[PDB]
């Protein structure tokens, strides 16, 4: 259920 | 109840503050792109995306209601050419268009060069724990959190649920624990590797202060 | 690390603060009966016992080092006599006996006329939450909750574990929760029944500010 | 608006300000302060609560001038009880209490209790919270201590105006007393203060202060 | 001892205070406060940083004196880059930026950037954080908002001494203007305040302050 | 295993 | 005025 | 002093 931090 | 020794006095609070809003956001949901880290001198910074406060809903008229590839793809099939995404505030709550270029040209990681994560608006300015006085050689001495100028703002988690900052630092007793941490003189988010230590040899398990609530919250400016 | 724009300077801070200590108590042990609520022209209160800071230990020499009936069969047997009581102050850090005599004959409730529960004192004087702003017709403000004044330094609980004020706030989220809360100027405890709500139309499920340290500790005089 | 604020409720003491003003008999606003109250004294046994509490009347007669009444008042009933209309900043209310001032306690005074004549109009807007406190700082070494402390004033020495970070910008290389009250021992005590703006850190005294509804001395949630 | 109280270690910003004092190049510990940096401006695009900057040296000239040199020699090389030395209070060191003032750009002034002639020294530590700010008060009115607003003093009017409560001494009827940091803008701007004691609330202001190192302007981690 | 007040 | 003791 | 833009 949780994201987390990514870059784009 | 006798006679109250108190009473009710009017003053000034945010906007962002203590109301019951999903949003007039068009195209639906309550979720977005939560915008964390801005590199600078990235096409996300040009763009005017401010950390914390903004959250990425579409992007050339497509919604973002789901954690998928979406966004990149997006961003991938119009690299370096003009794309147009809708941001919320959750500053000034209201929906503005930045115009945004996506480059490989830039000595960055990523297309924008901003660190995001999808999550909920809905009173976001209200989940911040200020970070008070930090003792020497305590955990959040040495994992680099600094006083009063820090805030937290979450946590990338183990699924742990819920993750307010103190139910998280008893369960990561052992070991970190990762945090997102914004400061108000860089305004922007970085991450911090934490280890809790209830018997480090000082206060609590970080070794610091902790606020929450109107009088520690993310400041913001008088006019829009 | 680069060059760190934050240096270590010295601060005054209470002797009851962050370090690691089990203490020196006599008998072994590091748990005894925490004194909560102090009725007024009690025994207890003849005998000097201050709220929150006292730990009671010992009693004509047996030690209290279980959640039993001696403490109150002890008193049964010397009733209107004069019974010897080892206290420990997590406010000196030191170890005094207070002369007390349990009575039937002073219209309150108890022998003692005194509110206690069986805890360990080690860091005791950490485990507070400071009850900064509050908001009306909030869930603090109609349970009884002050600003400023009051001190949350625990509650009464469901087997809910750890309990920090705010693990205990979304899982009471549908009803009390009951909590011990701390008042400077009465200098005594009382029980504050609060229901939590996420959604009761403002700030957090409490609509109060919570604050956490040094700089949000039950207040100590300067000398002892 | 453009306004990025609004307004909300929240709950503040009563002992403000400005809600006023004076309902006192005999008329006037001004009494005798209470500061510190000796233990085991006359004062104690009556109920008189430090900085909270103003003398406002003594058998009668209003007290709204700062001359030796009150003192020979207690003088000529000594050992025998006078009754005293008591103000309170923290109820708003008029009280009356019996006290009997005697020599047969052990203690200064007839009634062991610290006054100052003055105005009990926003008595209890006029505090500073001393926040944090450096090691071997003025503050520190003078018997200010972090957070419990709070500084009511004043001791004057005297002339216009001077309200306390107003107060320190005269005494910087000589002493100075303050009236300073704890919420621990919830009573008043009197140090001596000495600034020094080259101390070897932060300001004059090496201590923050604190002042508003954030930083007032505490009230009880019922009276 | 008897002391409730010991010391112990915290985490403060290094511009502090009072670690000091003064290396720079042509003594003197004054210069060129800079205030507010106007955007799209030389000021900003040299990088010039409110309440943390202070001009030092421009092309090799110290700016020791409160004169029109500053004014002058920007004005004689307008559209052309000249070299500043600027010391910072947040990280206690001097760099050179260059700049080059111009009307070119659509601001008042050659930098567009508002400055004042004083002393460095603890210049951090004279700071007033506003705190609550009640509605319909003097403060909020003139423009002040809760927690992210900083007073850094002053607008003189100007004699002797007179820093914040002692500003506010004086004023009480008519208007007055304070320079004031937020903390989400990062910049200063000039708000005009008129103090009313009895405006129908806290103080004259209706609003907290803070001061000490509680309540300093906020500092990044690493430089 | 946790207590709960009581009047003594 | 001046604190006094009573 | 009092303060001015450049």
């Amino acid at each position: 259920k949780h994201t987390k931090s990514f870059i784009i | 109840e006798s006679t109250s020794l108190y009473k009710k006095a009017g003053f000034l609070v945010p906007r962002g503050s203590g109301s019951s809003q999903s949003v007039e956001i068009p195209g639906g949901g309550t979720e977005g792109y939560h915008v964390l880290r801005v590199q600078e001198n990235s096409p996300g910074h040009r763009a005017g995306l401010e950390p914390f406060f903004d959250f990425i809903v579409s992007i050339n008229g497509s919604r973002l209601n789901k954690d998928n590839d979406t966004l990149k793809d997006l961003l991938k099939a119009n690299v370096e050419k003009p794309v147009k995404m809708l941001i919320y505030s959750s500053k000034t709550l209201e929906l503005r268009e930045a115009s945004v270029t996506p480059s490989n040209l830039w000595g960055g990681q990523g297309l924008l060069g901003v660190s995001i994560r999808f999550c909920s608006f809905d009173g976001a300015n209200e989940n911040v724990w200020h970070v008070l006085e930090v003792e020497s050689n305590s955990p959040a001495a040495l994992a680099g959190l600094r006083p009063h100028s820090d805030y937290i703002i979450g946590a990338d988690t183990v699924m742990n649920e819920s993750e307010d900052l103190f139910s998280l630092i008893e369960t990561h007793e052992a070991k970190p624990l990762k945090l997102y941490v914004y400061n108000t003189d860089t305004d922007n988010c970085r991450e911090v590797i934490i280890t809790p230590n209830s018997a480090w040899g000082g206060e609590g398990s970080l070794g610091c202060g902790i606020g929450y609530g109107y009088l520690h919250r993310i400041p913001t400016r008088p006019f829009e």
